RNA sequence: AGCUGCUCCCUAGCAUGCUACUACCG
RNA sequence: GCGGUAGUAGCAUGCUAGGGAGCAG
């Protein structure tokens, strides 16, 4: 169950990086630290907190058309 | 003899041709790089004198 | 660290720290708690005074005409000597002390406690300003000899301040050991390449003739020719690899991110390089999961990942060179350890080989700076004949080429 | 964008080696 | 009937050259 969230955080940081988010050093530092801290977690309840904090970065900007990719 | 021998004449002539092709290109790239580094050396001193 | 009782007692008896320091668990460590250096360097002056008084004692013994062996355990931490039970008496003016086990055993403590730090102070007063050395002076050869004659006076071996005049390799080790200590007194802007203005085709270049080293002293190139007409490939290579014209012609730099001495900024803006996260191979993960892997509470779980890094990752990691201090080794023991170590390498054979016998696997690897603007190693291994490379090799036996 | 060391896989060329069978002589 | 060279097809080894990938310090 924690391996699930670790691989998901890998995919999330890769998407964020593809969206040119490392053009702003503050944001990229925040996301990088959240990612490396998720990968080193050792109890699945902190990982989900930092995952919601990390996904908020993608939900912020409007570059990914969310209503389309949510066709379920 | 004279129909299998010259089947190697073309072999060795063509490999000699390709080797001297590649030597010519490798002797052009040397000139290109020395021109480049000479340009660098001479443009770098035009900032310090 | 289990029983360091006398070290604690010594450290607090002379007010280097106070007993509540030793509850900071990890006080002894060097890379965690790198402040223990400041509390060791507070014993520096007791050691300096000990050295001065041992020179005084050696002189008194020489004049009065006494022969004996000085050992460390016959000198209290003030400096005073005692225990004269094995000295013998000869004619005055011809006594002789024996300082070999003393100095060589003591040597590693002279750079831990930074004992000579009071010599870059205006008189040798820790209460006075620093000596303001001249900025263009790079050859402190007489100060090294004066320091040697002040502290290690009766150490009977010849000390060559510049190891260019050494007799073998053990002499090189012996003299570089002392240079390692004495070089912590001089200014750190006087070490490095020694540039000089030459002329080629009536145009002036600035190029390094030889380098000054902390361990080897001053070294001068042997084939330095002012006034040239044109440069061959080899000379272009040795003038484009030098840091002289790159650093002489760039902006000055003050980088407060590191403690390492920063020279120049080769261009107008600093570059921050990042590291990306790895790619996920979802098919293999699904397949592994479908066969009972990664269930909670199992023995094998995933701990090797691709960690990502932000901008301050190259310099924040380069800054780990702050862990390299100027260590001065015990020489009478290193000169035996080196013989045994070399005996471990007795069943091999080596020597020089010509440029037509080297083997280079993978010629598609980068060529360093600044050569990586124009190609890989293949371009520089094809552009040089087997005589340009041999000229280069036989050139570096008489000259010093600093690189980047 | 480094220096090495080991291992698997694919392709090419050459000579050597090996073997079969065909042509010429002894 | 056999010795010698010249062939093709097949086979193995070894060595060079070229490319791809994996691990270790
Ligand atoms: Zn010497
Ligand atoms: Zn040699």
């Amino acid at each position: 169950k924690m391996s699930d969230v670790k691989c998901t955080s890998v995919v999330l940081l890769s998407v964020l990086q593809q969206l040119r988010v490392e053009s702003s050093s503050k944001l990229w530092a925040q996301c990088v630290q959240l990612h490396n801290d998720i990968l080193l977690a050792k109890d699945t309840t902190e990982a989900f907190e930092k995952m919601v904090s990390l996904l908020s970065v993608l939900l912020s900007m409007q570059g990914a058309v969310d209503i389309n990719k949510l066709c379920e | 003899r004279d129909a299998a021998m010259q089947r190697k004449l073309e072999k060795m002539a063509d490999q000699a041709m390709t080797q001297m092709y590649k030597q010519a290109r490798s002797e052009d790239k040397r000139a290109k790089v020395t021109s480049a580094m000479q340009t660098m050396l001479f443009t770098m001193l035009r900032k310090l004198d | 660290e289990g029983n360091c009782d006398t070290l604690k007692e010594i450290l607090v008896t002379y007010n280097c720290c106070d007993d509540d320091y030793f509850n900071k668990k990890d006080w002894y460590d060097f890379v965690e708690n790198p402040d223990i250096l400041r509390v060791y360097a507070n014993l520096g002056e007791r050691v300096r005074q000990a050295l001065l008084k041992t020179v005084q004692f050696c002189d008194a013994m020489r004049n009065a005409g006494i022969v004996g062996v000085l050992t460390l355990d016959n000198q209290d931490l003030n400096g005073n000597w005692y225990d004269f039970g094995d000295f013998i008496q000869t004619t005055p003016g011809s006594g002789v002390p024996v300082v070999d086990s003393y100095y060589s055993l003591l040597m590693p403590i002279l750079t831990l406690t930074r004992a000579l730090t009071a010599e870059s102070h205006v008189d040798t007063d820790l209460t006075k300003p620093y000596i303001k050395w001249d900025l263009l002076k790079y050859d402190f050869t007489e100060e090294r000899l004066k320091l040697f004659d002040r502290y290690f006076k009766y150490w009977d071996q010849t000390y060559h301040p510049n190891c260019v005049n050494c007799l073998d390799d053990r002499c090189i080790l012996h003299c570089a050991n002392f240079n390692v200590l004495f070089s912590t007194v001089f200014p750190p802007t006087s070490f490095g390449p020694l540039v000089r203005k030459i002329f080629v085709d009536g145009v002036p270049f600035v190029v390094s003739t030889g380098y000054h080293f902390r361990e080897l002293g001053v070294v001068h190139n042997q084939d330095v020719n002012l006034h040239s007409s044109r440069l061959s490939f080899k000379e272009l290579l040795v003038y484009a690899a030098d840091p002289a014209m790159h650093a002489a012609s760039g902006n000055l730099l003050l980088d407060k991110r590191t403690t390492c001495f920063s020279v120049a900024a080769l261009t107008n803006n600093v570059a921050f390089q990042t590291v990306k996260p790895g790619n996920f191979n979802k098919d293999f993960y699904d397949f592994a999961v479908s066969k009972g892997f990664f269930k909670e509470g199992s023995s094998v779980e995933l701990k090797h990942f691709f960690f990502a890094q932000d901008g301050n990752a190259a310099i924040s990691d380069y800054d780990y060179y702050r862990y390299n201090l100027p260590t001065m080794c015990d020489i009478r023991q290193l000169l035996f350890v080196v013989e045994v170590v070399d005996k471990y390498f007795d069943c091999y054979d080596g020597g020089c080989i010509n440029a037509n016998q080297v083997i280079v696997n993978n010629l598609d690897k980068s060529a360093g700076f600044p050569f990586n603007k124009w190609g890989k190693a293949r371009l520089y291994y094809d552009s040089m004949s087997y005589e340009d490379q041999d000229a280069l090799f036989a050139y570096t036996k008489r000259n010093v080429i600093p690189t980047i």
